[PDB]
This record gives structure tokens, sequence and C-alpha cells, in this order.
């Protein structure tokens, strides 16, 4: 006819209430699989624009589809096991709950639908539930509400504050509580783009955002996961303010690996990824400690790390900081990368160290040598005495 | 099929 | 002086048996036993049936155990393992270190061969290293132990009849002089015989093809038989694949394979098995589900 | 003859060697013991009062370490003054530190005397509940229920005050650490309070946004349901009660299911037969596979503690239903949760009902496929010929018992064989001997080791119950005849039932029938049956007599003393050192 504001608040009603158990496999009637496929192509295809009658038929619908507590977990405790290798169990009713996703997002994604057909509609109590779906069916159920979640932060002004705090809430237990959740990886995106546009001045709230929740994540040993969307909040929170970079390399640095050499591969990783951005008078402030790390990993015996550690030398800017401060630098790495290299099996470091020094003898000659001095004369003198 | 070095 | 030890390695054993690590100090001692008495032994180990032949282990202790509630107990029964000790379970230090123990104590009760893992790179990146740190606070029991890897023989001779290797046939390796010449004594190598011997797998696509893994190459029926024909053996007695059923023949029945590590790094919902020789080499072999843990 | 070692750990607490550190802390005490008391209270308390430590592993150390500086700050007059630093440590951020931190807190918490307490004590959970973080106010929870019982009317008054603010916190975290202390704190307040403060407080917790707070609740509802006096009981704790056995997260469920019987005994016999009765059902019949096989569990317990009067009636009407349904579930788990349990009630229904109604279900598991259902099952007919008649037994249910007893997975064979004495026992020995020895004497040749050994002792058993005559005539015999076969793991078996059957055959039977098969194997090619044949010898040889021993024994226990393979070799020697032939 010419008035479905009475077609689709009898059509959602459809939808809605439907609730078809497919763990079972019986009562094949589709129905809904279309009556939703509609209610798309409907308010996308341009058949619209203009579907605005005060309805939150699509909300209740959406929060009766999608809001349940999550079964059990379908992979094992988790001492024994890496959580990168769990075989990612797949929910069913997805092509049904594919479009509840669909459309609930081909929904206030669109134009002229204000943000107070559902202020009053979408509160706390939703994003809330909500939140604790980033739960489990691989990517998929995620994905959808990794989205979902980041345009209702990104449009509600009023949620802003909840998202956030009840995101943090989530971390707190998962690193402290149990440590185990699946949506970290998920969650920390939204957190990308959240951080990313942040109050210029930079609100206090946040700086503790970063140094109390941000930082500790990197305490989890499942950090193979989330490592990398980590760091990029880590990296674009100290674009948004270089003052913070002290204490979050002050952090990496006491809470850096010691039995657990992938990670300290990634923490080795996730800090060249700092210092390329690091600002030449922050560089400073670390540097010191920073390198005295470094040093250690050079030497290390796991071929996989030295040799992340040195290749620092084929960065740039990098070096270019380590030149402009040479002075007290030069001497922390030395003993290591002059470390007397005569008793390895990886007979690929031993080579890929001369190249290092060879790189630090371009940039200052005297220091070099001078330094090479130092060293052999102090070798010197333990090898006569420590022989008695 | 946990990486080719053999699940 | 000859009760002044095998008395107590006894107890290292019945120690390990209970799945309590031996102490640093002890490893290394244990290790320098073991290494006097591996240098000694050939590059193709000839041992005499009755034995088990044993595959693929991998730190899994606990059904390392079950294996033995199946196959019997040492020295009691005569055993035959095929490498890959380490990496992947949970308890490797106690795993390889029991084995070793078993090796230094009822020395000619029990063979065990070096795989594609008694190597100082995989043992790194596959886990090892790190669980000894997490056990032990220092590397050395990882030094120790990939020190002790590399004077484990590569291959085995049951009966001049059947011969034994983790991975599989080389090119570069035609005859069984042709490995007693090589020097094992040495980290597995990326390219060559000896990396081949531990990397070599059997395939479909007929002669020599190049390996998906990234060392050795691709047998196939016609090679196999070949080599068999050439030296004068039965049956070539290899294992370094997961097998979803525990062993599985191939090439008409000439080569054969066996995983001895059920449900693999604790994921692989696969079984393992062993093959037991008898007192006139027959083909009996055995398969068993993870132990319930 | 010095005292320079210690003076140095005083030193090496501060050296930066973290590892080092940590020692001179993890012996914290003989510092505080050489230092002496009035020193260690003036000075090494507020040196680690003062000094701020990163590592966790010494964190945790020192925060153990201090809870037992009672003796050495002096006494009970100063434990007080472990104080500061507890209290700090109490606030860290790992976890697993303030953890302990709390831990310690509480056991001095004892040495204070109520004045101590009053003043120092309260004071300090009264701050770390009034904490700007989380962690602090998480911390505080659980220090209440050791000082309400010794403090005043009126700091009673505030501690209360305070507990239930932590109750009412923002933060899930907090929330979930009052609720899972609520419990232990009801047990120390007053009759009076617990209904009219408590109550309130479990109520609320108990309908959180957050779930994994409400099931936290659950487990409380019980410390208060013993406290409070029946009556009361339906009308402050059972609403509640009753809301979670239906609560939509089944995590809440789940507990109800978990700490059932553990509510049934607090609830009442009464309140039991009422509500938990039905609700009992409900959690069967739910659609959570875990809350069903979490009720499932506890049925066996659920009935044998029903009221006397009612219990064979309710079993039959209530409960008997669902379980003929549970069954046959999908869900393993569920069928060999209740299939192992659900012979405990043979003797609640008797005879009769046992072979009318459960005698089934025994047989749906003990043939159903999943070994756990069937394993489960299997190892609990050691009663069953309790209740129904033992004819019953070895008609209904002995033919499936001699399937199982060979079938694939051997943790169930085992299963039987170690069920296997009892039957022929209870059976009799002529019943044994003319359908049942034939399996016992198959198990002797498994391909399974396992399976072996256990049918070898098995024996032992056997002969225990039937006569040392027996054995002589339906076991000696063919446990010989294995001396033939060829594969050496089946041949040693001999040499093994052996060192088992002597212990149980007299000096005779044992020198006359046995000792000889064991020399003429002392000459086998396989050596491991050969060093077997030396190990078996030092096991029969007390039996023989010492003039048997000098004998046969000595002279060819020396032919093995000299041969090839060292094992056989060691072994020998080994051999005759304890016997004493040598
Ligand atoms: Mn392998
Ligand atoms: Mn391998």
């Amino acid at each position: 006819q010419e008035k479905l504001f009475i077609q689709k608040l009898r059509q959602c009603c459809v939808l809605f209430d439907f609730v078809s158990d497919p763990l079972s496999d019986l009562k094949w009637k589709e129905v809904k699989r279309a009556a939703l496929s509609e209610m798309v192509e409907y308010i996308t295809h341009n058949r619209n624009v203009i579907t605005e009658p005060i309805y939150p038929e699509v909300v209740h619908m959406f929060a009766v589809n999608m809001f349940r507590t999550l079964p059990p977990s379908s992979n094992p405790t988790g001492a024994e096991f890496d959580p990168e290798e769990d075989e990612p169990t797949l929910e069913a009713a997805w092509p049904h709950l594919q479009l509840v996703y669909e459309f609930f997002l081909r929904f206030l994604e669109s134009p002229d639908f204000q943000p107070n057909i559902a202020k009053k509609y979408i509160d706390q109590k939703f994003v809330l539930q909500l939140l604790e779906l980033f739960d489990s069916e691989d990517p998929r159920e995620r994905d959808f509400l990794k989205t979902t979640l980041h345009r209702i932060y990104g449009k509600f002004l009023g949620l802003r504050a909840y998202i956030r705090k009840q995101i943090n809430n989530i971390f707190y237990r998962f690193i402290y509580e149990t440590e185990h959740h699946n949506g970290i990886a998920e969650l920390l995106e939204i957190l990308g783009s959240i951080i990313n546009g942040f109050a210029l001045p930079l609100k206090e709230e946040h700086k503790i955002f970063l140094l109390k929740v941000l930082l500790p994540l990197h305490k989890v040993k499942s950090l193979s996961v989330y490592h990398p969307q980590l760091a990029y909040c880590v990296v674009q929170f100290l674009e948004k303010d270089s003052t913070l970079t002290e204490p979050v390399v002050m952090a990496l640095l006491k809470y850096w690996p010691k039995t657990h050499s992938p990670k300290e591969v990634m923490f080795l990783n996730e800090l060249e990824e700092i210092l390329d951005v690091i600002e030449p008078s922050e560089f400073v402030k670390i540097m010191e400690p920073l390198f005295r790390q470094l040093a250690k990993c050079v030497s290390s015996p796991h071929f996989q790390v030295a040799e992340r550690a040195l290749y620092y030398w084929n960065n740039e800017y990098i070096m270019s900081l380590i030149s402009d401060n040479a002075a007290k630098i030069l001497p922390i790495m030395f003993p290591s990368l002059y470390r007397n290299s005569k008793t390895h099996w990886n007979k690929t470091i031993h080579g890929l160290i001369y190249n290092a020094l060879k790189l630090f003898m371009e940039m200052n000659q005297k220091l070099f040598d001078d330094c090479t001095q130092q060293f052999k004369a102090e070798k010197l003198k333990e090898k006569l005495k420590m022989k008695e | 099929x946990l990486x080719r070095x053999x699940x | 002086d000859e009760k002044v030890f095998t008395k107590e390695l006894d107890q290292w054993i019945e120690q390990l048996n209970e799945c309590k690590q031996l102490s640093e100090s002890q490893v290394k001692s244990l290790c320098e036993k073991a290494k006097e008495i591996l240098t000694k032994e050939s590059n193709v180990q000839e041992v005499r049936c009755p034995v088990t032949v044993c595959g693929d282990v991998h730190g899994q202790f606990h059904d390392l155990m079950e294996l033995f509630r199946i196959g019997g107990k040492s020295p009691d029964t005569n055993y035959l393992f095929m490498g890959d000790y380490v990496d992947r379970g949970y308890y490797s230090v106690e795993t390889v270190t029991l084995l070793v123990a078993l090796k230094v104590r009822y020395r000619e009760r029990i063979t065990i061969l070096r795989g594609n893992h008694e190597s100082r790179q995989i043992t790194q990146v596959y886990g090892f290293y790190d669980e000894c740190l997490r056990k032990y606070g220092n590397a050395n029991v990882w030094k120790y132990f990939t020190d002790l890897f590399d004077y484990l023989p590569l291959t085995a001779l049951v009966d001049g009849q059947i011969f034994c290797l983790h991975g599989g046939l080389s090119p570069s390796i035609d005859t069984l002089d042709h490995i007693r010449a090589l020097d094992r004594l040495q980290e597995v190598p990326h390219e060559g015989p000896m990396c081949d011997l531990l990397w070599s797998d059997p395939d479909d696509r007929g002669g020599w093809g190049i390996s998906p893994r990234g060392a050795g190459y691709t047998f196939g029926q016609d090679i196999s038989e070949t080599f068999n024909h050439a030296n004068g053996l039965t049956l070539v007695s290899r294992a370094h694949q997961l097998v979803m059923e525990g062993y599985n023949w191939c090439h008409d029945r000439n080569v054969v394979t066996i995983f001895s590590a059920p449900n693999y790094c604790y994921r692989c919902g696969n079984q393992a098995a062993i093959m037991e020789l008898d007192d006139t080499l027959k083909y009996s072999f055995l398969q068993f589900d993870p132990a319930p843990r | 003859d010095s005292l320079y070692p210690i003076a140095v750990l005083i030193d090496e607490l501060r050296n930066e060697d973290v590892q080092l550190r940590l020692n001179s802390i993890k012996k914290l005490s003989t510092i505080a013991l050489a230092l002496g008391v009035e020193r260690t209270r003036s000075e090494l308390l507020p040196f680690l009062t003062d000094t701020i430590y990163d590592e966790d592993e010494v964190l945790l150390a020192l925060a153990e370490q201090l809870g037992t500086f009672t003796t050495l700050v002096g006494g009970p007059e100063y434990v007080h003054c472990l104080l500061p630093p507890l209290e700090s440590l109490a606030t860290v951020e790992e976890t697993v530190v303030r953890d302990k931190a709390v831990e310690s807190l509480r056991a001095i918490s004892h040495e204070h005397s109520p004045s101590d307490l009053e003043a120092h004590f309260v004071p300090l959970v009264k701050r770390l509940a009034g904490g700007d973080w989380f962690t602090s106010r998480t911390s505080a929870c659980g220090l209440f229920s050791v000082c309400y019982p010794r403090v005043s009317s009126a700091v009673k008054a505030e501690l209360r005050q305070y507990f239930r603010n932590l109750c009412s916190d923002d933060t899930p975290m907090v929330r979930r650490a009052a609720a899972s202390k609520l419990g232990e704190f009801a047990k120390v307040l007053e009759l009076d309070n617990v209904k009219s403060e408590i109550i309130p407080m479990f109520s609320n917790l108990a309908s959180d946004e957050q779930d994994s707070v409400r099931l936290l609740a659950v487990e409380a509802c019980v410390n208060i349901a013993q406290l409070l006096p029946q009556e009361d009981l339906e009308a402050l704790v059972m609403p509640t009660l009753r809301q979670a056995a239906e609560d939509k997260s089944w995590r809440v469920r789940y507990m109800v299911a978990d700490k059932f019987t553990e509510l049934q005994k607090a609830v009442g016999p009464e309140i039991t037969k009422t509500d938990l009765v039905p609700a009992f059902q409900n959690l069967m019949k739910d659609c959570e596979a875990e809350v069903r096989a979490a009720a499932s569990h506890k049925v066996k317990e659920f009935c044998e503690n029903l009221s006397a009067d009612c219990r064979e009636n309710v079993i039959m009407s209530q409960i008997l239903p669902c379980i003929k349904e549970l069954v046959s579930d999908a869900n393993q788990h569920v069928k060999s949760a209740l299939a192992s349990v659900i012979m405990g009630l043979s003797p609640i229904l008797g005879k009769d009902n046992t072979i009318e109604h459960l005698l089934p279900l025994f047989l749906a598991q003990l043939k159903d496929e999943c070994p756990e259902v069937r394993l489960n099952i299997i190892s609990n007919l050691d009663c069953v010929n309790e209740v129904i008649g033992i004819r019953q037994l070895s008609q209904s249910l002995l033919p499936a018992i001699v399937e199982l007893a060979e079938d694939a997975k051997w943790r169930v064979r085992l299963a039987i064989i170690e069920y296997m004495p009892l039957l022929a026992g209870q059976l009799g020995v002529e019943f044994f001997d003319e359908k049942l020895n034939s399996l016992c004497m198959a198990w002797l040749v498994d391909h399974v080791y396992a399976i072996r050994e256990a049918a070898t002792s098995n024996l032992k058993k056997l002969v225990e119950k039937f006569g040392k005559e027996w054995a002589h005539a339906t076991i000696i015999p063919k446990v010989l005849a294995m001396s033939g076969d060829p594969n050496y793991l089946h041949r040693m078996t001999t040499l093994f039932c052996i060192n088992v059957l002597s212990e149980v055959c007299g000096q005779d039977i044992t020198t006359k029938h046995m000792l000889p098969t064991v020399l003429r194997m002392a000459g086998d090619p396989v050596a491991n049956v050969r060093f077997n044949v030396a190990k078996s010898l030092q096991k029969i040889g007390p039996i023989l007599d010492n003039s048997t021993l000098q004998s046969e024994v000595k002279p060819i226990l020396e032919k093995l003393t000299q041969d090839q393979d060292v094992d056989v070799k060691y072994f020998a020697q080994e051999a005759l050192t304890v016997l004493s032939l040598a």
C-alpha cells in the first residue's frame, strides 16, 4: 500500500520473536531467511529515504535475536595449549543472524535516520549486552559486533563514556582474573580508531587508559594474538602525544619477557615500531636502558631474537638517533657486538654482527676505535689477573 | 596444519 | 666400583618415571655418560631382534607412558625409537631426560635415533628451548642436551633385514656404506644426505620430488623399491609424518610410517601406534589412544 | 665461625641483581634473627616499608615472609608493625602478590589484641576498602571475616557499612570479590544482622547485571541458609535460590546444579521435598549439556539424602522418570556422568524395583559406545549382586560382562579383569571352571601388556580364592604351556606368573612344578627371557628350602653370572648377593 508504518512494524515482529533452533536440523520452513533479505534491500537499494517512523521494533527484534548467554567454551583448558591453534567453532543459525546483523547494521548506518530515533531505544543496557557478545563465532560473529560497536560509539556522544569504561572492565578481568577471552583482538582495533582522534590536549582519564590498561596487556602470555592490534594502539597513542613515550618504553622494558622467545621477538618488534616515531628529545630519556637491553638480545643464544635485535641496524632513523648520541651508546653495545663471537653454532650471526660493527664505524670512526681500545684494554686485564 | 615443519 | 652408579641411575629413572625432571647438575652428568656410550655406535646402527619400533613422541610424556603400558616396559622389553623426542608437547624435558637415562642404563635394551628435531634450531623455534628455561631458569640444560643429540646415530638395521630412520631416503645416498662414511657428529645441516635422512618423505608423485617442507626430498615407489633391492632390505621403517591412523603402509608394502605421538601436539586427534618385531621379524602393529590425562 | 655472610644478605637486599635481591629476601627472617627484634622493629621493617620493589617474584616472596614475623618482630605486643608493608603489597597490581599479601594480613591478624585491631588493623582495612584503585578494594573484601568478631559494637557498625559498599561497587571485579566473600562474612555477624543486613546484599549481588557476579551469589546462599533458622528460609533465602535455578545465564543455573546437595542439606529435609525436588528435575531437563550432566552427578547423593519417609517413593515417581531419559542423551558427558552414580540407587529401591527398573539401564550403558559410560558403569557391579539376586546377576548381566571382558578399548577390558575375583568367588568355582576360566586365560595373552600384567596378578587373587590344589589342576598347566610361544613377550609371561603363583602355592607345588621351567628357560635365545629368569629366582628364592637352594639354584644361577648380555649378568649377580649365595 502507501502506509508501511504498520507493514514493517508488523513485518519486523514476524522476524523478531521468530527464533528457530538450528541445533536439530528440522522444520525447514524458510520464511525469515527471506523476510529479512527484504527488510534489507528495502532500506538499502534507495527504495527509501524516509522510513524514520518513531519505532524501535528493530532494536527489540535485534536484542532478542542476538542477546543470549554464549555457550560453554569449546576449546581446552589453556596451560599446555596455545590459543592461536584453537579450531574456530562455527555457530549455526549464522545464515539467520548473519542478516539480523546485516540489517541492524544497514540500519543506523544510513542517512536521515537520526540519533534520537534510538537515543533511548539504545541505552547502556543495550551496549553492555552487546559487548559481552564479543566472544566466539570465528570473526564473523565478532567482526559484525566490532563494526556495530564502532558505529554505535561514534554516533551517541552519550554512550562514549560507557562503551569505554565497559571495554576496560573486560580487559581488567582478562588481565588479572581469568586470562581468557576472544574479542580482545577485535576490541583493540575499535580502540584504535577511538584513540586516533582524541581531545588534542589529552583528557587525563586516557593516560590512565594507556598506562593502566594498555601496557599491562603485554603481560598476558597469549599476547601472540592481539599483539599487533595492541602495538598499533600503543603507537597511535604516542603520536597523539609524545610525553607518554618515556613511561610506555619504561613499561615494555620491565614487562620484557624472559622465558618465551616469541614474546621477546614481539616486544623487540613493537619497540622498533616505537623508536620509528620516537621524538629526539625523548629518545634521550630512554636510550640508555633501551639499548642496555638490546645489547643483551644481540648476545642471546636464540637466533630468532638476536636476529630481530640486530635488524635495528638496517633502519635510517634509528641509526640517525644512535649517531647524534653515539657517545653514550657505542660503549653499551660494543662488548656484545664485539663479543668474542667465536663460540656460536649459528654460522650466521657472526657475520650478521661484523656487519653491524661495520655500520657503526661509518658514523664516528674515532669513537669506534677509542672504544675498541678501552675494551681491548679492560679485556686484557681480566685475562691477566683472573688466571691465578 | 599448525606450521609445514609438522597438524 | 660398579655399584657406585648403576644403582643410582636406577633411581634417576624411578624419579623421571614419576615425571619429575632431574636437576641441572644431574642432566649434564647424565648426558656426559650418554655421550661416551653413543660415540661408540655407528651411523647405521645394527641391532638384532626381537624389538619394538617406536616413532614420534614429541614430549607427550603421559602418552609415552601409555605406550609403555602397551609394548611392555624396559628393560623387560626391547625398544627402538626414531627421533623427535622433544618439541610440541608440554613435558619435553622429562621425556627426553628419561629416554636418555634408559639408554645410559640398559645400554643394549633400547635404541634411540636422531630426528628432524634433535637440532638446536628447531628446538629453539618449536619449543624445547624455552621449556628448558621455563623449568631450569638458565639455558644450560638446553645446551647440554642439544649436544648429546649430535651423537645420536642416524639409522638402524634390524637383522640386516629392516632399515630404520626418522625421515627417509636420500638421492646423495645409494647404499648403507654410503651412510657409514658420513659424519653425524654435527648439527643437522640444511641440505645434504644427513639432513635428508631426517627430513625425506614418501610420495606418490613418483621419482625424487622437491619437499614442500623445506628440506629433504619426496622419494617414490620406484626410489624405495630400488633401495631395498639394492642393499638387501626387506622393509624400510621410518616415521616422520603424522599418519591419522597410527601407522601406514605405502609404496606397496615397501616402506612404512609410524607416528607414536597420539593426538599429536594435543590437537591433531590421530591414533598412534608402535610396531613389534618378534623373534623372527613379524609385523604386528599396536594402535593406541592418548592416555587419559 | 662468623657473622660475615648474614651481614652481607643485609647488603644484597639492594644489590640490583634481582636474582640475588630475591634470595636475600627469601631468607629475610634469618636477618631479623641475627638482627634481633628491637632492631628488626626499628630498621628492617622501615626499610622494607619505604622501599618500592618492582620484580613480582620478589614481591611475592616478601609478602609471604612478612606473615611470619609475628615472633621476630618481638611478639604480639608488636605484630602491628608488619602492617605498613603488607598494606602496600596488598595494593600491588599483579594479583598473586597482593593475594598472598592478604593471606598473611589475615594470619597475622589473629595476633593483634582487640586493643590493637580496633586501632591499627581495622583502619588498614578501612583504608584499603576506601581505595582509589579497584585492586585495593578487591583485597579489602577478604579482610572482614577476621576482625569483626573481636572489634566493638560501634566498630562492627562501621565495618558492616564498609563491606556493604564493596558489594555495591561500580566495578564488576570488586562486586565479584564482595560476593565471593559475602558468605564467609555472614558467618561472623550476629544472627539478627545476617537477616536485616546480609540478606539484602545477598539479594542484590544475586541479580546484578553481571552473571559472573550472580553465580558467585548462588554459592553464598548455601552459607546463609545454614545460619538461618528454617522458618525464615522460605521468606528471605528461598525466593532468590529458586530464582537462580531459573536464571537465563546457564552459568548460574550450572551453579545451583553443582552446589545442589550442598543446598539440599542446608535448606532442609522438607523444603527439599517441596522445591528442590521439582527444581532438581528442571536441571536434569536443562538446555545446557553442562547444567544437565552437572545435575546428573548429584543424583545418587540427592536421593540417599532424601527424607527417610518418602525416599523410595519420590525416587520412583519424580527422579526415576527423568533418569530413564538421561541414560539416552546425546551428550556423552551426561551419559557418562550419571552412568557412574546411577547404580547407587540399587540399595534404595530394593531387590525388586532394581531388577524391574534400574537393571535395564545398566544394560543400556554397559553396552553404550562411549567407553566412559561403560567404563563408568562396569565399575560398580562389585555391588548390584548385593541387591539383585546373585543368580539374577549371572543371568541378566554376566552375559554382557562376558562381552566387555574382551572389547577393543583395553581400559575397559581391564575394568573387567579387576572385577573378576569377585564374580569368580560370588559365582562359585565350579561355575568359574566351566564358563569363566578361558577368558581369564585369554587375557594372559593380550596384545597390550597392560592387560596381561593385570590378568597375571589376577591369578594370585584366584588362588587365594580356590586353594593351591585348584591352581595345580586348572592353572599351572596352561601357564607353563606358554614357555613355548615364539614371541619372547609371551614366553616371558610364564616366568612372570610363577613369580606370583609361588607366593601362594606352598613350598611344594612351587618346587615340583614351577622351579623346573624357571631353570629350563635360563637357556633361551632372547636375553630378555634370561635376565628375567634371574630376577625370577630372586623372587621365588626364599620360598624354597635351604637344600634345594644350594642344589639346583646357585649352580645354574652361576652359568648366568657368566653370560654375554650384560643385563643378564648384572641380574644374576644381584640375584645371589640377595639370596646370600656368595
Ligand atoms: Mn615429528
Ligand atoms: Mn619429524
